């Protein structure tokens, strides 16, 4: 057949099966990093997450303990 | 899910046929190499299970948990999930790890040979899936609910965070694999490669007790 | 190294039972004539498994015992007394009055809650 | 899977053994009896099973593994099982 | 077959019994009948309660799918012990201690089920306001009654 | 451990039957004795798969299936502020003025 | 090599 | 989030009950809150046919992207600043949210001191 | 149903005349011409019954009984013709002869309008079929199963006899059209709770109710597979049939005499459904399939609702169809092996690979594989018990779990696995063995496209 | 049991050696401890004691219990195999081909002629056959099954057919 | 007829198997199969990618194309 | 049409026009285009064809007119020749009002799809038309059991009546 069977040795590769393998593995790695540079946000965070404690009463219209 | 675990059972079956019917892991090894092409639709289908940034199972995996830990839920079960969460990167690891790296342990007569246009091709298809479906399909649905995209920078990234510790841990446990120590197996050791004895006890009484009793009772 | 505590579906290894070592002249004696009636019973099958001109089935009256057994020959050794009758009893019987408390009771009650008024049936008129 | 020959199974029975520290290379041949040529014992004719076993990609059971005393004898077997005739 | 090599009643005597252990192929040491209870076994060999899974695979069976000879007695609950339903080969794990583990597993996560339901995940966030009296008429509120107003603030 | 020699016979005349009766399962060059472009094949496939099948189909559901009430139910267009409506030619009014904060 | 394939007859 | 720790592990009393929130009257603070404004009309919502649990104080620009994803298909990447108006929207409706959660748990601390005080 | 009766009848002088080698075809070819026009029965009205005359009418609940009697005869003709072949010629000639009166007292039986006429041709069905058992079965064992068969079914009959004379005395008829009108009332009393019970219980002893079945895997087991193919598909009907135009007059004593029976069939079933776990016999546990199945005809037609009414009628008819082919595709294994041991011949896929795919379509029918009729029969039981008491579901779910395990059980363990060594006398398949199946599970399936025909009066 | 006291030592040996080999997985860890296990059988291979050598082995055997892989590595095609009896239901016996119809037969005249000869070859045989197995057999039949071979020229060993012609171990 | 190769070839030095070896040798032992699973550690099979140069296939030639991808983009986003 | 419009109600269709926002050519225009003249255009004069033949053998039908006749609350008892006809009648009437609460429901499940996310306050007056016409079939028909008759109907009308009686005498 096209690919003989070796004993105790590594086997027979044809070129157009490495070559493939290489360039969708490569297509992953661009995929990934261009999405990354372009959609950063969905894997970090879209929004500024507030910190409660740093509003003020007034915001949240606490009255003075005297009230 | 439908692309990349049809694609991994695909890439099983290259190993298995190439490796004349061997299924267990044990016995497979350095075909890192030797199958260059059903590498990579793997190493791409594990990283799809596992959430990787923008593979097809990140669009949909990714957000379930970020709602999930934003939800008024069960404690329990979330906890429960993430650390299953971080399973998923550990068995995924273990495939890899023991199918594609370290030296061969299959037999002599090598006979690997995934050059058949229909198994190459059957497997491209799906492996583009894998890649780019997710992103198709996500851009394209209407949305019918309220997205949440508000929340604490943790409960954002923990799909991410808990999965790359699995991989970390994972590669430690395979790595020990490799020194030159024998341990007793632990009862949770056990307990796990046993599926929780649920098959080996619940697949002999149940049988058991109702065959018996349709002979000693029902009948006679 | 906890023994093999053995149950009835999860049977004794024989490389753990004290049975198979600590062999006698007596058990060998046994396991001989053991051997010896299993060779008997190949030999009779093996010259019809092998004749030429054997069109047919080699009826098995090992076969035709246990089917007679789990049948006919059951109520001629059949005895009415306590064991017979009290598991007779608790299971021919039981089961049934069982049965019939649990739906007795629940028609009994749906069926007051239909008297009053009580039970929805809005959209119910499929029986 | 590429089929198997007499004279193939014969040449791995033969070079399986070859890779053995314990048999002399030279001195091996088809008929060598394990213990009265080669000199062997039997944990020996156990691991010899064992690596055929691993060679072949199939279990001989104990009670046949413990005749097969010669090369010869291992080639006949496997032949026998895999039904290669030539 | 004829009546002298069918099964017959419970056996009585000695000779009785070794009859029966040559009807039935086996030693009269080896051959026990189920105890004579009443139940209908009669002089049937009561043989070891062990899974055909259990014997030898390697051995040229007659029946190599039951791992049968032709004539050996044949377990009363044989179609019970088939390959394909009751297994009772040994296990790597005592029986007890199996049933123990999964038990105890099963028990403690229903448990911590229960403890995370009485004690939720929530953020830390208000209810969610809708508008037009909280959606009343798109939820199928009557149109003629008028609703209680529901009224929603800046803050 | 070995063969026994009467065994060792055995196995011998059992071996040369055997592969004589598989030798003998090898076909001849005669047997067996049988008794008496993409674009074309994939043009045929079409027409014989999708184009007939679906002229049957838009029969059927045309002539016969829509001819009676609610076989066919449609979820009605969704309509969005300054849409206009063909049937009528009604123009839907846009939305009040945002807030435009952005 | 082409071995023949025993097979019950399909012809009924 | 922390604040679970605190009503679980801490004093529940301060800190608020999701179900039963908001426990104080909407005035009660502020001199003349004002009420939302809602943009889209009943009709609009329910000619778009939007999802009732869409149909909140954002569904305008909800709306907005719906339209605009119709009408610029096949180009399925279009659309992205409507829908991220929408999303941003929803993110200030979730600080909102967030915002009267700690305007509870502070009044309920008020309370507590505004309590003790007067009880000894 | 003159056009029926009488070439019925001249289906004995066919026989009888017919040259000594034509007498199967003859009889073949002339029954199903007589089965082809019983579908002039059809002509059903939505609110009136087909009323010939005095003595006969149908509707819809004994027009596709009629249509699976009439079409059951010519299958039977083919199923005996092979068992029968080295028989005497006039012993040939009487067992056809037994066939046919046996079909002519069925339609006459299922069209009778008077209820005494009924009762006569519903027990005349008895001779024909005990001489086919015990003439023309091949055990010792026939002869007890003739006895049992005959003592059980008239321990019932005999106080229905009694009834239905006692009823004729008060009410003045015993004509079912005039009972639907002159119908009154049953009111408490130890009286009418034994006028219930003899008006029953002959019916129970033939469907059979689980505790009074024991005739039926005895019957079975020593029957000829002609005698089989009926007990099964038509005279278990018997006492669904009668009791479905009986209960009529019941009312509404019916709502708390029905208890005891729907706790012996709801309970019996899943009795019966796991003995077939444990059958050793092949046609003993189709026998016992017969009675899990039956179970719940006796429940809906307890229960009467519409919803139950129109399921058990589909439960018969998909029955009688599916029964009968199991015993056939079982016969045909006998007629190689002689054996009725289940676990005697395994792996017969790789041996007779068509009947194996009958095999395969016999079990899924078995098991209710929807759409078939049979689960639509089964379907419509469970729904109407559902509202007769919720908590039925879980003794429904359970038997339909275990009426897939037997089923499959029966198709893995004789067609799958390895064949048997010492077994080499498996010839292919015959034609008149295919055909005979194909005939059953056709029609069978035929009957998912139109069921409307096989739901009843209540449809 | 039948097993001799040496039988038992060596099949705990490839036993043990198999469930080592599921632990190490890797081939050079594997060889490292598989050596140190050899070692500990070699440590008693004289022991001249029945009585010791025997409890030896009990505790040997004790110690492979509670050391045997839960889910040892089984070759494909043994039994509990993933790959056994996979072909079963491929392997028809030769004697449906006495049923193939003549059509059939027709396609395959050089095989069928050749299959005649073995069934004229098995005819011929078998009286001989039962014959050599009557005069061999000792009065109350059999001890063993084991069988005799032929013992003259033209004798074919007894009971050969159904191991002669056994289905191929990959028919189709 | 296939052709083995010469079996004079595989040698554990060189490869864990002699690690093996070393250790076996300090306590009198020694492990005469050590050549039978040469073959598995020379040639071909020698030196295997490590998990992370697993993950990281075709990154190389990845990240060139998404470097050359963004440029153009800028240059075109620029004018 | 084919069927009445107040039988079948279906509101008024309302469609939007076309607002292409995009340069790019829409997949499902051409679509439709290619549609029309590869399945429509042939299948329509197909049908053409087939409607030429009929129209040249144009004959009737006839929906049936059955008579009123005294109800089972006039016939005599025990009359059967009187209870007959009513009792035929009355199935008639039995099989119609099923297939009157059919139309009621299919007018429900048509509301339902058609305005999708709207339907819950859309369909108000379709649930509300079938949650009536559902109690007064159940109030016929409901309970009657498999042997149910004009009579049985009858007596279950009557108990009724007697209890609206009742609560009424109350007030
Ligand atoms: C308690 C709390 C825990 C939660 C319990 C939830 C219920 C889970 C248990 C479901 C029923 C368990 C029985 C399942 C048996 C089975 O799955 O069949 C497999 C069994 C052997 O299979 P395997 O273990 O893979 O063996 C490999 C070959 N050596 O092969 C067999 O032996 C089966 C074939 C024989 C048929 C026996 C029928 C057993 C009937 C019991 C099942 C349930 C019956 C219906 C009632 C349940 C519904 C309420
Ligand atoms: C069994 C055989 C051995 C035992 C002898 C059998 C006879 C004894 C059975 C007694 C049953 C009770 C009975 O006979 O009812 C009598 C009753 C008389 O009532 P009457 O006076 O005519 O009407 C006005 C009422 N004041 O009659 C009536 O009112 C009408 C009753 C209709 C006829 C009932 C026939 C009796 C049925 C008894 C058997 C029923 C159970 C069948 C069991 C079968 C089991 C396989
Ligand atoms: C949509 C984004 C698309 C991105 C596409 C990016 C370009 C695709 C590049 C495909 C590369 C194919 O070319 C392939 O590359 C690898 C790595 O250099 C080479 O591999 C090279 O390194 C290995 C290891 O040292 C050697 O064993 C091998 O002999 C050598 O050739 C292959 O021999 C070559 O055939
Ligand atoms: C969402 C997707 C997340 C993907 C995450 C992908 C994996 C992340 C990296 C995991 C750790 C990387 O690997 C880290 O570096 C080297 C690998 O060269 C390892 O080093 C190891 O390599 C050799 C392998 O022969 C071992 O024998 C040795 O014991 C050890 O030094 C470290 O033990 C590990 O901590
Ligand atoms: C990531 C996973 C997240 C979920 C983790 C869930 C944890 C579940 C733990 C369940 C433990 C149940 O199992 C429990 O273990 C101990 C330890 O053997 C058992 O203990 C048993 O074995 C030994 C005896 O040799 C002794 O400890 C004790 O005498 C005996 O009772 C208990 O009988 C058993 O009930
Ligand atoms: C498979 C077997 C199934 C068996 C099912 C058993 C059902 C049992 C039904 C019991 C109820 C019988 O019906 C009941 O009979 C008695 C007859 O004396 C009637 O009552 C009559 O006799 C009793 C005497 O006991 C008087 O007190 C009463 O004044 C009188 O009217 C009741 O009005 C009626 O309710
Ligand atoms: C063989 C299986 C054995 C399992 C055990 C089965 C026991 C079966 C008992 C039969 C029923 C006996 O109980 C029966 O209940 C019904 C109610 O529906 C009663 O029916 C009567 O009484 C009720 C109130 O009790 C009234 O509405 C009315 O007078 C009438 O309906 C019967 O008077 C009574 O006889």
């Amino acid at each position: 057949a096209h690919i003989e069977p070796r004993y105790r040795q590594f086997p027979q590769l044809t070129r157009s099966q490495v070559i493939q393998a290489e360039f969708f593995s490569a297509t992953m790695w661009f995929w990934i990093l261009w999405r990354f540079w372009h959609d950063s946000d969905a894997v970090l965070g879209h929004f500024p997450y507030p910190d409660p404690s740093q509003w003020t009463d007034e915001e949240l219209g606490i009255p003075p303990d005297d009230e | 899910h439908a692309f990349f675990k049809a694609m991994l059972f695909m890439c099983s079956g290259s190993i298995i046929h190439s490796l004349n019917d061997e299924q267990d892991i044990r016995k497979m090894g350095g075909l890192f190499k030797a199958m260059p092409f059903t590498t990579t639709a793997l190493i791409v289908g594990s990283l799809a299970l596992t959430g990787m940034p923008f593979l097809t199972g990140f669009y949909s995996k990714d957000l379930i948990i970020e709602a999930a830990n934003t939800s008024y839920t069960n404690a329990w079960a979330l906890l429960m999930t993430l650390i299953a969460t971080s399973f998923t990167a550990i068995y995924s690891t273990r495939i890899i790890f023991f199918a594609l790296l370290g030296q061969p342990r299959f037999p002599t007569l090598v006979n690997i040979n995934e050059n058949n246009p229909l198994l190459i091709n059957s497997i491209k298809r799906l492996l583009i899936g894998s890649l780019f479906a997710g992103y198709i399909i996500s851009n394209n649905i209407p949305p019918t609910t309220i997205p949440q995209m508000t929340m604490p920078y943790y409960l954002k990234t923990t799909a991410l965070i808990v999965t790359i510790l699995g991989f970390i841990l994972a590669l430690e446990i395979s790595n020990m694999t490799k020194n030159l120590k024998y341990h007793y197996p632990s009862n949770a050791f056990k307990f796990s490669t046993l599926l929780g004895y649920f098959p080996t006890i619940m697949h002999r009484l149940a049988p058991y007790m109702n065959l018996s009793m349709s002979q000693k009772s029902a009948s006679s | 190294f906890p023994k093999y505590e053995a149950s009835r579906l999860s049977s004794l290894p024989t490389t753990l039972d004290p049975a198979e070592y600590d062999i006698s002249s007596e058990t060998r004696k046994a396991q001989a004539e053991r051997l010896a009636i299993r060779s008997r019973l190949k030999r009779e099958y093996q010259l019809q498994y092998y004749d030429p001109s054997r069109r047919g089935v080699i009826e098995d009256p090992a076969l035709v015992r246990w089917t007679y057994a789990r049948s006919a020959n059951i109520y001629p050794n059949f005895r009415p007394n306590t064991k017979t009758s009290l598991l007779g009893a608790l299971f021919g019987i039981g089961p049934l009055v069982f049965w019939y408390y649990v739906f007795k009771t629940d028609r009994d009650r749906k069926e007051k809650l239909i008297q009053e008024g009580k039970l929805d049936r809005t959209f119910n008129i499929s029986y | 899977a590429p089929p198997l020959t007499l004279e193939g199974i014969k040449d791995r029975v033969l070079y399986v053994l070859k890779l053995y520290d314990k048999i002399d290379p030279e001195k091996l041949s088809v008929n060598s009896h394990f213990m009265k040529d080669l000199g062997l014992d039997s944990l020996d004719q156990v691991e010899i099973i064992m690596a055929m076993e691993d060679e072949f990609g199939f279990e001989i059971p104990d009670i046949d593994a413990e005749k097969l005393m010669c090369p010869q004898e291992i080639v006949d077997y496997i032949a026998d099982k895999k039904d290669v005739y030539e | 077959i004829t009546k002298d090599m069918l099964p017959g009643p419970y056996p009585k005597t000695p000779e009785e019994r070794a009859a029966a252990a040559k009807k039935y192929n086996m030693r009269v040491e080896d051959y026990e009948p189920y105890p004579d209870d009443g139940t209908g076994y009669g002089d049937y060999p009561k043989l070891p309660d062990r899974s055909q899974q259990e014997r030898d695979p390697w051995y040229d069976w007659d029946h190599p799918d039951l791992r049968l000879n032709w004539g050996e007695p044949m377990h009363w609950d044989l179609d019970m012990y088939i390959r394909n339903r009751v297994d009772t080969s040994p296990t790597p794990v005592n029986w007890n201690l199996m049933c123990k583990h999964l038990f105890g597993f099963v028990a403690f996560m229903l448990f911590m089920f229960w403890v995370g339901e009485t004690y939720p995940a929530y953020q830390p966030v208000g209810p969610k306001q809708y508008p037009y009296n909280n959606l009343y008429l798109e939820r199928g509120g009557d149109p003629n009654k008028e609703p209680e107003p529901v009224v929603h603030y800046e803050i | 451990s070995g063969y026994t020699p009467e065994e060792k016979l055995r196995l011998q005349q059992l071996r040369e039957l055997r592969r004589r009766w598989l030798k003998d399962q090898e076909l001849s060059p005669r047997e067996p004795v049988l008794p008496p472009y993409k674009t074309y094949r994939h043009s045929i496939f079409a027409f014989t798969h999708v184009l007939i099948p679906v002229w049957i189909i838009h029969y059927y559901l045309k002539y016969h299936v829509t001819t009676k009430p609610y076989t066919i139910v449609e979820k009605k267009p969704r309509i969005f502020p300054g849409d206009t409506i063909l049937e009528t030619g009604e123009v839907i009014p846009p939305m009040k003025e945002f807030p435009d904060q952005h | 090599k082409r071995l023949f394939i025993i097979k019950p007859s399909g012809f009924y | 989030g922390a604040h679970l720790a605190r009503r679980y592990l801490g004093d529940a009393s301060v800190e608020p009950d999701p179900l039963r929130m908001p426990t104080f009257p909407p005035d009660y603070g502020f001199p003349e809150r004002k009420e939302r404004e809602m943009v889209a009309t009943q009709q609009e919502m329910n000619d778009a046919q939007l999802v009732l649990q869409q149909r909140d104080y954002c569904a305008h620009y909800l709306i907005r992207f719906l339209k605009c994803k119709r009408d610029s298909f096949p180009n399925f990447l279009a659309c992205k600043h409507e829908r991220h108006d929408w999303d941003y929207c929803e993110h200030l409706d979730y600080v909102k949210r967030m915002k009267e959660f700690e305007r509870e748990r502070r009044l309920l601390q008020r309370k507590k001191r505004r309590e003790q005080r007067e009880a000894d | 149903m003159l056009k029926y009766i009488i070439p019925t009848i001249m289906l004995m002088p066919l026989t009888w005349l017919s040259k000594n080698n034509m007498i199967w075809v003859n009889s073949t070819a002339h029954s199903l011409l007589i089965s082809f026009t019983s579908l002039l029965l059809m002509n059903q009205f939505g609110d009136n019954s087909l009323n010939f005359s005095l003595l006969f009418f149908s509707d819809s609940l004994s027009t596709p009984l009629l249509i699976l009697t009439m079409w059951l005869l010519p299958l039977m003709l083919m199923a005996s013709q092979h068992h029968l072949s080295k028989e005497n010629l006039t012993r040939k000639k009487l067992f056809i002869t037994m066939l046919i009166s046996l079909q002519l007292f069925l339609i006459m039986t299922f069209t009778a309008m008077e209820l005494i006429l009924f009762y006569i041709l519903f027990e005349a069905t008895l001779v024909p079929t005990l001489i086919i058992i015990t003439r023309w079965g091949n055990q010792t064992e026939r002869l007890n199963a003739g006895l049992y068969f005959l003592f059980y079914t008239l321990a019932g009959s005999l106080p229905l006899l009694v009834a239905l004379i006692y009823i004729q005395n008060t009410v003045g008829s015993l004509n079912f059209l005039m009972l639907q009108y002159w119908v009154q009332p049953v009111h408490n009393s130890w009286s009418n709770v034994f006028m219930w019970l003899a008006c029953m219980m002959a019916f129970m002893v033939k469907m059979p109710l689980y505790g009074l079945h024991l005739w039926l895997p005895k019957a079975h087991v020593e029957a000829p597979i002609a005698g089989s193919m009926v007990l099964a598909a038509v005279l278990l009907k018997l006492g669904g049939y009668g009791m479905l135009r009986i209960t009529l007059i019941l009312n509404p004593m019916t709502d708390f005499m029905a208890y005891p029976f729907i706790m012996l069939s709801l309970w019996g079933m899943i009795m019966t459904s796991s003995i077939c776990l444990r059958q050793t016999d092949l046609k003993s546990l189709i026998a016992y399939s017969s009675v899990s199945h039956m179970a719940l005809v006796i429940v809906a037609i307890l229960i009467q609702t519409p919803w139950s009414y129109m399921g058990a009628t589909a439960l018969m008819i998909a029955h009688g169809l599916t029964s009968s082919m199991l015993f056939c595709l079982a016969n045909s294994n006998y007629e190689r092996i002689h054996s009725r041991t289940m676990i005697l011949a395994r792996g017969l896929q790789t041996l007779l690979p068509l009947m194996a795919t009958w095999w395969l379509l016999a079990s899924l029918t078995n098991l209710a594989l929807p759409p078939t009729i049979n689960l639509i029969g089964e379907l419509f039981v469970v729904m109407s018990t559902f509202s007769w008491s919720n908590i039925t579901i879980i003794l429904m779910g359970v038997n339909m779990v275990i009426t897939a395990l037997y089923s499959l059980y029966m198709l893995i363990m004789t067609q799958r696995g390895k064949y048997t060594y010492h077994i080499n006398n498996i010839s292919p398949s015959f034609t008149r063995e295919n055909a005979l199946m194909s005939l059953h599970i056709l029609p069978l399936l035929l009957l998912t496209l139109n069921p409307k025909i096989i739901l009843g009066p209540l449809y | 049991a039948y097993l001799t006291h040496q039988q038992k030592v060596l099949r705990l040996y490839k036993r043990a050696l198999r469930h080592l080999e599921s632990w190490c997985i890797h081939r050079d860890k594997y060889r490292y401890f598989a050596c140190l296990l050899r070692a500990r059988f070699d440590e008693h291979k004289n022991e001249k004691d029945m009585v010791k050598a025997t409890q030896l082995l009990r505790e040997a055997e004790e110690e492979f219990w509670h050391g045997q892989h839960p889910q040892p590595y089984i070759f494909p095609e043994s039994p509990g195999g993933t790959s056994y009896e996979r072909y079963e239901c491929y392997k028809v016996p030769e004697w449906c081909l006495d049923d193939w119809h003549p059509s059939e037969k027709a396609m395959y005249p050089d095989y069928f002629a050749k299959r005649e000869q073995w069934k004229k070859l098995r005819r011929e045989s078998w009286e001989r056959e039962v014959k050599q197995l009557q005069e061999e057999t000792p009065v109350g039949g059999p001890r063993t099954e084991a069988l005799p071979p032929a013992r003259k020229q033209g004798d074919l060993p007894p009971l050969w057919w159904h191991i002669v012609t056994r289905p191929r171990e990959r028919p189709m | 007829k296939m052709e083995l190769p010469d079996y004079k070839q595989w040698k554990i030095e060189g490869t864990p198997l002699e690690t093996v070896q070393e250790k076996l040798a300090a306590r009198g032992l020694r492990d005469p199969w050590g050549r039978n699973e040469a073959w598995r550690y020379m040639g071909g099979f020698a030196n295997n990618v490590s998990f992370v140069g697993a993950l990281l296939k075709g990154f190389k030639w990845g990240f060139a194309a998404f470097v050359v991808a963004i440029g153009a983009e800028y240059y075109l986003e620029s004018q | 049409d084919s069927w009445d419009k107040d039988v079948y109600p279906e509101p008024p269709r309302r469609t939007p026009a076309p607002s292409p926002q995009t340069s790019l050519p829409n997949p499902i225009t051409y679509l439709t285009k290619a549609f029309d003249l590869l399945v429509d255009r042939p299948v329509t004069l197909v049908r053409e064809f087939i409607e030429r033949q009929h129209a040249k053998n144009k004959y009737y039908y006839y929906h049936r007119e059955f008579r009123r006749v005294p109800d089972i609350t006039e016939c005599q008892e025990k009359d059967v020749l009187c209870m007959f006809e009513a009792e035929m009648q009355w199935r008639r009437d039995y099989k119609v009002d099923q297939e009157i609460v059919n139309i009621i429901q299919e007018r429900l499940k048509a509301c339902q799809q058609r305005e999708g996310e709207s339907h819950r306050q859309n369909c108000a007056k379709e649930l509300e038309q079938f949650t009536q016409v559902v109690k007064a079939y159940q109030d016929r028909y409901h309970d009657l059991g498999a042997h149910y008759s004009a009579r049985k109907c009858l007596a279950k009308q009557k108990q009724r009546m007697l209890a609206e009686r009742k609560a009424a005498k109350e007030a």
